[PDB]
């Protein structure tokens, strides 16, 4: 937390823009609130508060808990899109409901990738993931 | 048969394409009707020569130039201040304050101004007066005369050198790595302890008194009993002054390190004691391999090693290397390519090397010359490599064999090739991407009033890397900012003043950074990761696509293929090279704008600007880019003009030329057609003009012709203007 | 043009005599003088029962009401006429373009068969050299092309007269102290002055026009550059490229089980050349309109 | 003028000959297939470089190709004037 | 149809199947033939120092 | 200082050893 | 001016202009040659 970086509690021009900081919704309080809220970082001459990537205690969780937060929503996603694609290929209508979506079956697939990470674990492990080098038939060259 | 005689066939058409197609091949030597090898190689051998020998002519064009009517004497009185002299003007159609905003340096006639910056260099070599570079212009146009001469002789019957003479290498790699500048940095040492350290002290020592006086006192000395810290006597002092003896030195080979407290340069004992080094570095590197004697390393054979310690091997580092070797020297495009690459690659840490490490005297406190020289050297070098890539996409095609490389490495890299382009797309896209969205959030949030709901990033391990090589600004104590850890008693033998000077980081030596450069640098990343995927990609299509794979036979040419399926316009492998010229130039622009607002920012201190304004892209486009061009558009206007008129002028001409481009890339060649006829159909008709004929029956341009000329109108209007900017505002602004 | 640029060199170049407004060498359309002259004295013979001109922009009394002009006679000098044969000179070429296209859309003097064979098509081969772009609705895209640059200085035009010597405020004494201060006469001559002497004005508060209560409104002027350059992307480029990129795509999401059925193909290069001057028009347009909608707004 | 190349896969539905409307295609007797009678060039002179004979060629990687070569000439080039 | 040199003559190279069918003939020319599929392919390094083409294996 | 005379020199050195040795180097390769 | 003579005066002209008139017209008549000779 170096690099000559005042902590954005005793910064004074912090505190200076603090005083004016125009409150920008509908409650009075908002501005000084998120100003009280940025107290915790430490800022520098530019008066504004960098953030430290490191694991370090100090910034730890202002950076990973969303980092792992985005990969579970994007692997819900990715593993319900997945899912839906290989099911529907199991009804021999392929393409007509490719932009018909069937709802009744849709919902089930989305309502259940609840343990999306530990179940692909586990397709990893028995190797349900993959295909092999030459099974896949798309031609190179 | 006549034109053009280098091919029966391109003489048999009435179209003036052939004219056109008559000026793009006269280069392009194994195209030519009938030549086959040991023709070719002889007569690169002469043109090489023509090469080199106009390179001396123009070396000795620009010297003597300056001998005539610079001031370069004028020039060595008061160096800081005294500007150059580029050489006369003479235009009738010239202006009026012309000659009224030239004639300076005491001058009568319209001087020109210099910025190239030979004075600098030349005086550190240590010339004085106006005869020395006149006798210097002299004497190397013989030589240039000679060296001509002795291209011509070797076209004689009884001088021609043989295939094998060219085959075999060793002797060349000997002979270049070790007697081309091993010996000629020992030369140039000779000149240095000689002439250049005398001059450097004040005394001057011509052709004739070099023959008696010594180099230094205790010369001859550790010749030949081996005390060479005797040369290494009473360094110069702290208050020296080139050219005189104010506190004076009398030591040859010094290790001081860092910068000389008046040039702020390297110093001069430091540069021969380098020199001296790598000679006799490159001389022990000399006979490190095999010659026609029976000794040393046979290159075509050491890596023909398979076996070692019972574990046979694959090759070294357990590779197939097997059948290769002749290939380097069966083509040359790979030779030509490896060179380019390397040349580019070295250009660009040249031009990295002068903004921090200033060689010749002077040069930090002139801005101008510099920084042309900067941009200058890292424009050649951009598309230099682009030259490296090109020319090993048309290796693919014509320089290879299948069965002579089957299972070898690099058959290896083809089978996997899909892995690599794919990740490099994934790396482009994610780059791309996640950049342009935190752009796109500073300016949105600063959009609303409030900038603390905005995002910045710090980067610390170039602040890591920065103490650990001996910073202290940080206070970190690593690694010589620990002045007691075990590394703490090392790196010079003369680290104190190394230390005076990186500490005193007032000069331009590696100064502080923030989140701005980790915007930057991330989208320099991206720059070049496109960039080199869109050359491999053409690349590794020199041969044939998925849905095109014949055109291995078509060639590196124009192949369409009519519109099969929605069109296939633009596969012919080099319809990549189009595109990657395009994400090249706006590569290097990025990043020569970068340098020019950070030294910019350097130059008065008022960095706040820099680090204020560089996260959303209104600041990047309010603070610098019209900000400094009323200084530069008002040279001529309805009320006066200046000393900039012509860079006005170099300005709106490039923009012209610009758009002259857009005109030939977009209209294709379906419409300049039709009215080419009706317009055949006029001078059949119309009498008292229907005298004259043709020459030749016109027709339309042609398709790879007009993607040629658009290119090359739009890379020539983007090379102007630029540069007009760039040296217009460090001129007015300082 | 070539005149203008002319006119241009000799400013830059200190021979300023030969200019060519009214204070260098000479040229005055005297048949708009003349027909504005006419149209002055109307009333009372031609116009017996009419009290006032039609106008008083041709002739009469400068209307106005308060410290606000509403009407003043409008002059015309030198500067007036390349313009109007500069508009013309447009009006021209694009007429060409389309009567062009018009006329020879069923044979052409190689193709005969373009009637019958369509008018939406790209090409027909590499027969002949070249023949691509060779319907019709591709002479109408670069009829629209030249459409855009005449309408779009024509608005410059207008603009900068009906600022420059037609609007500001008044005085007491009925004295029009004009917006900008008559700047044709001494810049609209030569073509560096054209950028000046226009868009200094024009953007000089756009880059601080936000910030405030009654500015925040940042406008995408600022954002349609960007749709601009991602439109001339899709002018220079073919479609095999892509193609080529998309199967390699296509390869990696069939390795990890993902292949979508429905099998992407690249747009079609008809469609990639329409999207492409509709992305341009879209950007331009927003561009103008964003400059001076911002302009007005600094002054009303 | 330009080249003609041509290959086994003619099926022999002879749509190419019908498309080109340049005079540059026969079929000739053939033995192999049900066709019995190959597509070939045998006035390759009068090419034209419309290849719009290809796109009439149905088989898969279809059977002809137009190798466009470089000696152009008043005929290729297709001059009224 | 009628080609004409020149000098004034004549060239007549069709009607030459009477209706243009360009598929009936009992037995047809010959001059020229390529019966050959294309996975083996003429070479660079290969077919080199002459002026040949893809045709000649 | 600056030069007299020996300009017409230094001019007189070029056009038959430059001058004619680059034109037989030039006219070798069979305009 | 300085201690050289007239010559910066007029010496651009024939090099600006008349040597690339015969250098073109030279050219063009090359580019039209009969067969076999040339110069
Ligand atoms: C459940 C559906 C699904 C899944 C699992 C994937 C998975 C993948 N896609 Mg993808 N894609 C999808 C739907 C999906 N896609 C759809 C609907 C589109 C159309 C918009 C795309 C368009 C697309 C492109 C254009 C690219 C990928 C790429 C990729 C790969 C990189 C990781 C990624 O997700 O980037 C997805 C990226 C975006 C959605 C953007 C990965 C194999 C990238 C790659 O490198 O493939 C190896 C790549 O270049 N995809
Ligand atoms: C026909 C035009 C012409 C020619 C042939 C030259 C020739 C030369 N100039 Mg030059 N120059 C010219 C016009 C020209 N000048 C004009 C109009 C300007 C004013 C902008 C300059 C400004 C200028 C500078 C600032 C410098 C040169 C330099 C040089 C030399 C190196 C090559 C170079 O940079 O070329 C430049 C050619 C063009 C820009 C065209 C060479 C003798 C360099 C030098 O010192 O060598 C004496 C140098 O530093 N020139
Ligand atoms: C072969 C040519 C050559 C010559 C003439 C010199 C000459 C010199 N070197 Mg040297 N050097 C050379 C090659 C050469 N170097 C090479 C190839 C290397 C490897 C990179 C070095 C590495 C080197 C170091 C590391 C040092 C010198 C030092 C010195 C100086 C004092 C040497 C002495 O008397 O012992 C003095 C012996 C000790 C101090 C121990 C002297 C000027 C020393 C110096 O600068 O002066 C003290 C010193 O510290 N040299
Ligand atoms: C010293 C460096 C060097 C050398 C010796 C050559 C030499 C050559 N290049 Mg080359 N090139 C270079 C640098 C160099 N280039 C650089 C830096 C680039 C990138 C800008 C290129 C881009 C390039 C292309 C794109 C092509 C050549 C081609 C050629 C060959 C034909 C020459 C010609 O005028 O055709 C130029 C012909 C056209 C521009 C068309 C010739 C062997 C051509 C070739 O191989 O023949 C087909 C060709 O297509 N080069
Ligand atoms: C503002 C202009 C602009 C922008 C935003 C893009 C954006 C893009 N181009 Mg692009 N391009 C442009 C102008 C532009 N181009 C022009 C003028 C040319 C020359 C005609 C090209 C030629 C070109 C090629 C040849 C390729 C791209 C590719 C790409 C993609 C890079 C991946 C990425 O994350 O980018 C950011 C993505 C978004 C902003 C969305 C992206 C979609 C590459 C790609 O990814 O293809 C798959 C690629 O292969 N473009
Ligand atoms: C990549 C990291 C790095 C780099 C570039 C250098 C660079 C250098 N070290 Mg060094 N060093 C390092 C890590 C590094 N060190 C570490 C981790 C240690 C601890 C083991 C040392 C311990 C060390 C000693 C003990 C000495 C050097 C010396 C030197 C200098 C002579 C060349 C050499 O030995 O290498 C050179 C400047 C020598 C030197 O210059 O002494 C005068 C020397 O004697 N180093
Ligand atoms: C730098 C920009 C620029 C310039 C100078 C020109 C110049 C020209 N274009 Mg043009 N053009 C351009 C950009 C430009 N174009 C672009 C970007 C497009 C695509 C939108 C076109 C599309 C286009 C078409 C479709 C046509 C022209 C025509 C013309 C010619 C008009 C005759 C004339 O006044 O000569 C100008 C002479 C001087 C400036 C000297 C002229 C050569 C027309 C033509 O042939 O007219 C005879 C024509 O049919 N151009
Ligand atoms: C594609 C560009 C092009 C090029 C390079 C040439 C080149 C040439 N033309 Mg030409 N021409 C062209 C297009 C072109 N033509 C078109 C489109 C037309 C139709 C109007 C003509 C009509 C034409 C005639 C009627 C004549 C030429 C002549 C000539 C020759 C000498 C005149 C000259 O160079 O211009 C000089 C032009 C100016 C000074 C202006 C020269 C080989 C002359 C000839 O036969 O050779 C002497 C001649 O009498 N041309
Ligand atoms: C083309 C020329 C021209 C035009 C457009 C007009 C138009 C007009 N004249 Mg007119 N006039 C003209 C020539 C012209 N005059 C000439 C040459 C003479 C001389 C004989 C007259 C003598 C004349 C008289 C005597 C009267 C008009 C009137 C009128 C107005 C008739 C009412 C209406 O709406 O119509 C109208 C504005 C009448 C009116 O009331 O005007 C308002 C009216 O009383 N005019
Ligand atoms: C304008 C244009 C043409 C027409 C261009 C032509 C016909 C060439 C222009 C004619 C010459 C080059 C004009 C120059 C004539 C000089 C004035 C004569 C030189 C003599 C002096 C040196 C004295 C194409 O053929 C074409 C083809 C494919 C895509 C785009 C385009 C395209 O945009
Ligand atoms: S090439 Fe096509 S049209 Fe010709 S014979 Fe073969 S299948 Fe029939
Ligand atoms: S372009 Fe095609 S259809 Fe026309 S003559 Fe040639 S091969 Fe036949």
């Amino acid at each position: 937390v170096g690099a000559g970086l005042v902590p954005c509690s005793e910064s004074p021009e912090f505190i200076q823009r603090a005083a004016s900081a125009r409150n920008t919704t509908a409650d009075p309080n908002s501005g000084q609130k998120r100003f009280e809220r940025y107290a915790q970082e430490l800022c520098g001459p530019e008066g504004l508060p960098h953030l430290i990537v490191d694991g370090r205690l100090n910034h730890a969780g202002d950076f990973l808990i969303p980092s792992i937060l985005f990969l579970y929503i994007a692997g819900w996603i990715g593993w319900v899109g997945r899912a839906y694609l290989q099911e529907i290929k199991k009804r021999d209508n392929t393409e007509l409901r490719e932009v018909i979506i069937d709802v009744p079956t849709a919902l089930p697939l989305m309502l259940s990738g609840f343990t999306w990470p530990l179940a692909a674990v586990k397709e990893l492990l028995s190797g349900e993931l993959v295909a092999k080098d030459d099974e896949i038939p798309v031609s190179p060259r | 048969t006549k034109f053009p005689k280098f091919s029966q066939d391109l003489a048999q058409d009435p179209t003036t394409r052939r004219l056109w197609y008559g000026i793009a091949t006269a280069h392009d030597f194994e195209t030519h009707d009938g030549m086959t090898e040991e023709n070719l190689y002889q007569k690169l051998f002469a043109t090489h020569f023509g090469h080199v020998a106009i390179i001396f002519l123009w070396t000795s064009s620009l010297l003597f130039h300056v001998a005539w009517q610079g001031n370069f004497e004028q020039w060595i009185k008061d160096p800081l201040n005294v500007r150059p002299i580029a050489h006369a003007i003479w235009d009738p159609h010239f202006g009026k304050a012309a000659v009224d905003a030239f004639t300076q340096a005491g001058a009568t006639y319209p001087v020109n101004i210099a910025y190239s910056g030979v004075y600098h260099w030349w005086y550190t070599i240590g010339m004085r007066t106006n005869n020395d570079l006149y006798s210097g212009a002299v004497f190397l146009l013989i030589l240039a005369g000679v060296f001509l001469f002795a291209g011509w002789l070797h076209l004689q019957p009884k001088f021609r050198p043989s295939l094998s003479w060219f085959k075999s290498a060793e002797p060349r790699l000997n002979h270049h790595l070790a007697g081309l500048f091993g010996v000629s940095s020992l030369a140039w040492t000779g000149h240095l302890v000689h002439v250049a350290i005398p001059e450097s002290r004040g005394q001057h020592v011509g052709w004739d008194n070099f023959l008696t006086t010594l180099p230094h006192p205790e010369g001859l000395r550790p010749f030949f009993t081996g005390n060479w810290g005797v040369y290494a006597a009473n360094p110069d002092t702290a208050n020296h002054v080139f050219g005189t003896s104010q506190g004076a030195g009398t030591a040859i080979l010094t290790f001081l390190g860092g910068f000389h407290p008046q040039t702020q340069s390297l110093w001069l004992t430091d540069m021969a004691h380098h020199h001296l080094a790598i000679a006799v570095l490159f001389i022990i590197a000399g006979h490190m391999y095999r010659t026609n004697f029976g000794i040393g390393h046979s290159i075509k054979e050491m890596l023909n090693a398979k076996n070692f310690f019972g574990t046979k091997t694959e090759g070294q580092f357990n590779l197939p290397h097997q059948g290769l070797y002749d290939t380097i020297n069966n083509s040359l495009h790979f030779q030509l390519s490896l060179a380019l690459a390397a040349l580019g690659t070295i250009t660009s840490l040249v031009a990295q090397h002068m903004y921090a490490l200033p060689p010749y005297a002077f040069m930090g406190q002139d801005f101008t010359t510099q920084a042309a020289l900067y941009t200058h050297h890292q424009y050649i070098a951009v598309f230099l490599m682009v030259g490296a890539f090109a020319h090993a996409g048309i290796f693919w095609v014509r320089d290879y064999d299948a069965e002579q490389n089957k299972g070898n490495v690099l058959d290896r890299v083809l089978q996997h090739k899909e892995a690599i382009i794919s990740h490099l797309s994934w790396v482009s896209l994610f780059l791309g991407f996640h950049t342009l969205g935190l752009y796109v959030h500073n300016d949105v949030v600063v959009a609303f009033g409030t900038p603390e709901k905005q995002i910045l990033i710090e980067p610390v391990f170039a602040q890591f890397i920065q103490a650990s090589h001996g910073k202290v600004l940080y206070g970190l104590n690593t690694l010589l900012s620990n002045p007691d850890s075990v590394a703490s008693t090392a790196g010079a033998a003369w680290l104190p003043g190394w230390l005076d000077a990186i500490n005193n980081g007032t000069n331009s030596l590696f100064l502080t950074i923030g989140p701005g450069d980790f915007l930057v640098h991330h989208a320099f990343a991206l720059g070049i990761h496109t960039t080199v995927l869109v050359l491999v990609k053409g690349a590794l299509d020199a041969r044939g696509s998925k849905l095109m794979p014949d055109k291995k036979d078509f060639g590196y040419a124009f192949p369409c293929d009519g519109p099969g399926r929605g069109g296939t316009c633009d596969i012919s492998a080099w319809d990549a090279f189009y595109l990657a010229l395009f994400w090249a130039l706006n590569t290097v622009g990025w990043v020569t704008f970068y340098w020019h607002w950070k030294h910019l920012g350097i130059w008065q201190g008022n960095v706040a600007q820099f680090n204020e304004s560089s996260t959303y892209l209104m600041g990047w486009l309010r603070d610098y880019l019209w900000l400094y061009s009323a200084q530069l558009i008002n040279g001529y206007n309805p009320y006066g003009m200046n000393n900039l008129s012509v860079w006005a002028w170099m300005f709106l001409f490039g923009h012209l030329v610009w758009a002259t481009g857009f005109m030939f890339l977009i209209s294709w060649r379906g419409y300049w057609q039709e009215l080419i006829e009706t317009l055949v159909w006029a001078h059949e008709r119309t009498p008292l003009a229907s005298l004259v004929r043709w020459k030749d029956k016109p027709v339309a341009m042609s398709i790879v012709q007009g993607r040629l000329v658009g290119l090359a109108h739009f890379t020539v209007g983007y090379v102007l203007t630029y540069a007009a900017f760039v040296i217009a505002s460090t001129a007015g602004k300082f | 043009f070539g005149l203008y640029i002319h006119n241009d060199t000799m400013q830059a170049l200190g021979r300023p005599q030969d200019m060519f407004s009214d204070t260098a060498i000479q040229l005055q359309p005297v048949f708009a003088q003349f027909v504005q002259n006419i149209h002055t004295l109307a009333p009372g013979s031609t116009a017996p029962n009419a009290l006032e001109p039609v106008s008083y922009a041709f002739g009469g009394g400068v209307v106005a009401v308060g410290g606000k002009i509403a009407m003043m006679p409008i002059a015309l000098g030198t500067a007036d006429f390349m313009i109007h044969h500069i508009h013309a000179f447009q009006i021209h070429v694009t007429v060409l373009i389309l009567l062009k296209g018009f006329l020879f859309a069923r044979n052409s003097r190689l193709i005969p068969d373009k009637a019958n064979l369509g008018f939406r098509f790209p090409c027909d081969g590499p027969g002949r050299g070249g023949t691509c772009q060779v319907s019709g609705w591709d002479h109408v895209f670069l009829g629209l092309f030249w459409m855009f640059n005449t309408i779009a200085i024509a608005v410059y035009h207008f603009s900068w007269k009906m600022q420059s010597d037609v609007w500001g405020t008044i005085d007491p004494d009925g004295t029009i102290a004009h917006i900008t201060g008559g700047n044709f006469a001494m810049s609209a001559n030569t073509i560096n002055g054209w950028l000046r002497d226009y868009q200094w004005a024009q953007a000089a508060q756009v880059i601080q026009s936000y910030g405030s209560a009654l500015s925040a409104y940042g406008l995408l002027f600022l954002g349609a550059h960007f749709v601009w350059a991602f439109s001339l992307m899709f002018l220079f480029s073919g479609r095999g490229y892509w193609q080529e990129l998309i199967e390699s795509i296509v390869w990696a999401h069939n390795k990890l089980k993902v292949a979508p059925t429905i099998q992407p193909r690249a747009l079609s290069i008809i469609q990639g050349r329409a999207v492409g001057v509709a992305h341009y028009l879209l950007g331009a347009i927003v561009t103008i309109w964003a400059f001076f909608e911002a302009r007005i707004i600094s002054v009303g | 003028s330009h080249s003609v190349k041509i290959y086994d896969t003619c099926i022999g539905c002879t749509q190419c000959v019908r498309a080109c409307p340049t005079d540059v295609l026969e079929m000739v007797p053939w033995d192999g297939c049900k066709a019995g009678q190959i597509a070939a060039s045998p006035r390759t002179e009068d090419c034209v470089g419309c290849k719009r004979c290809e796109t009439a060629c149905p088989t898969d990687f279809l059977s002809i190709r137009v190798y466009l070569s470089n000696a152009e000439t008043t005929r290729s080039m297709g001059l009224a004037y | 149809i009628y080609r004409v040199y020149p000098n004034g003559e004549v060239q007549y190279l069709h009607p030459s199947d009477g209706v243009f069918p360009e598929k009936v003939n009992e037995g047809r020319q010959k001059v020229g033939y390529v019966d050959r599929n294309i996975g083996k392919n003429p070479d660079p390094a290969k077919l080199k120092f002459s002026g040949m083409t893809t045709y000649n294996a | 200082m600056s030069i007299s005379d020996t300009q017409v020199f230094v001019a007189l050195v070029i056009a038959l050893i430059p001058g004619v040795l680059a034109f037989r180097l030039a006219t070798e390769l069979y305009k | 001016m300085f201690s050289a003579s007239f010559l910066p005066s007029i010496l651009v002209p024939l090099t600006g202009l008349v040597f690339p008139a015969i250098a073109m017209a030279l050219l063009l008549i090359y580019v039209e040659r009969e067969d076999p000779s040339g110069i």
